[PDB]
DNA sequence: AATCTTTCCCACGGT
DNA sequence: TTACCGTGGGAAAGA
């Protein structure tokens, strides 16, 4: 584990 | 006569106030040409920044020597460097930044390559200079057969910076391009962002802190996209070749530059990186028939990837205002090595000197990408040294003869021993 | 000839 | 409404 960030999850969908 | 060259005092004034002016250039690596009456948009618009606590010091300095808000105004215009082609005007009244989204190259250039050309000035007609950006490779138009390894400039690396498009149904104002506003990820139509693309192993974890590998990005390898700017990243993603409107499964080919793209969210059930409008979704794909090798996505779910590049340039006023352009603006890249220093950039003139600190060194100019300099003795910054009896760190600047500072982000250490 | 690259052509669905 | 316009697929031309 070298590199850093801020994880940021995106909302779901299907139709 | 010749204009007032810069004192160890007004060296001294700058090294402690550092009000330093910088021009940014963020562009893509790559241009499709125009033919005929076309117009082919360069995607993503190259954008232009006016970066640095200097604006705001040489506005303040023009008002204070009688200079209205118009007059004390930058002014920029860009365009196709070394060309016939005409120049268009950048909006930064208000900003410190602005989009070209209206610019593309002829067939007419017959060149292989280019750079982008930004001419700026204030609005009482002086003069700032040319900025040039990297070299941008012209394209007919992407090949429909496999990428070599052996073209690298049509390739993309693991931990370069690439921007994500995507187009509905052919339309220019349907462009949209990935990028984080207010710590979120959107669809923006007006701004991009340069997004580090990091290759993973295939057994590398999910988390905020995540171990990289190091060559090209091919089809079915794990990635992580993380903004250049903001540190924000999204989940571990599969980086899968569109064909039509599908993504392949089973496609592990060199990812090539304008090719269109597919991000499985890694481990999902076939969730995609989809947008829905200025909104940033992941959207289930739909299995194909008859064909278990490839998944139908959504419209916002392909993306066209472009390898991007900066062109950045840092300059100030050592002595004021100047009639001469600040450009060409040196850059240093590095420092190697009676002690010499050896300096390795771009844009050297023969009217540059090397300082150390407030100390000025004999320059030795070699050509525009080399210049040698002789280190100045320790005596020169510690009175009754004789020898370095502890470690003496110096910032290096370029000083044009005009009185122009160009800093650099390198120092130099006087080592004991 | 056969194949990939470059240039020419056109219409979808936008302003 | 008509007119005009990037864009991408595809045809034709070139190496």
């Amino acid at each position: 584990k070298r590199e850093h960030s801020t994880l940021w999850f995106p909302e779901g969908f299907s139709l | 006569s010749p204009p007032k060259r810069l004192t160890r005092e007004a060296m001294r004034n700058y090294l402690k106030e550092r009000g330093d002016q910088t021009v940014l250039i963020l562009h893509a690596k790559v241009a499709q040409k125009s033919y005929g009456n076309e117009k082919r948009f360069f995607c993503p618009p190259p954008c232009v920044y006016l970066m640095g606590s200097g604006w705001k010091k040489k506005k303040e300095q023009m008002e204070r020597d009688g200079c209205s808000e118009q007059e004390s105004q930058p002014c920029a215009f860009i365009g196709i460097g070394n060309s016939d082609q005409e120049m268009q005007q950048l909006n930064l009244e208000g900003k410190n930044y602005c989009t070209a989204k209206t610019l593309y190259i002829s067939d007419s250039d017959k060149r292989k390559h280019f750079m982008l050309s930004v001419k700026m000035f204030y609005g009482n007609s002086d003069d700032i200079g040319v900025f040039l950006s990297k070299r941008i490779k012209v394209i007919s138009k992407p090949s429909k057969k496999k990428q070599s390894l052996k073209n690298a400039d049509l390739c993309i690396a693991s931990g370069t910076k690439v921007a994500l498009f995507n187009r509905l149904r052919s339309q220019t104002v349907s462009t949209r391009y990935l990028h984080v506003e207010g710590g979120n990820f959107h669809a923006s139509s007006q701004q991009w962002g340069a997004f580090y693309i990091h290759l993973l192993d295939d057994d590398e974890s999910e988390g905020e802190e995540f171990t990289v590998r190091d060559g090209y990005i091919h089809y079915g390898q794990t990635v992580k996209l993380v903004c250049s700017v903001t540190g924000m990243a999204l989940p571990r993603l599969i980086i899968r070749k569109v064909d039509k409107q599908t993504a392949l499964l089973d496609a592990d080919d060199p990812v090539s530059q304008l090719h269109k793209c597919a991000f499985y969210l890694k481990d999902t059930e076939r969730m995609y990186l989809c947008l829905s409008q200025e909104r940033i979704i992941q959207f289930q794909a739909t299995p194909c028939p008859k064909e278990q090798n490839k998944e139908m996505i959504n419209d916002g779910a392909s993306w066209t990837i472009i390898s991007t590049d900066k062109a950045e340039y840092t300059f100030y006023e050592g002595m004021g205002p100047v009639l001469a352009p600040v450009t060409p603006v040196p850059v240093v890249e590095s420092l190697q090595l009676v002690a010499m220093l050896e300096l390795t950039g771009q844009n050297f003139t023969p009217n540059l000197r090397v300082w150390f600190g407030d100390v000025e060194a004999e320059t030795m100019y070699r050509c525009g990408e080399s210049m040698l300099c002789v280190v100045p003795d320790i005596s020169a910054f510690r009175e009754g040294w004789r020898w370095v009896r502890q470690p003496v760190q110096v910032p290096v600047t370029l000083v044009r003869n005009d009185g122009v500072i160009y800093s650099t982000s390198l120092t130099f250490t006087y080592t004991p021993e």
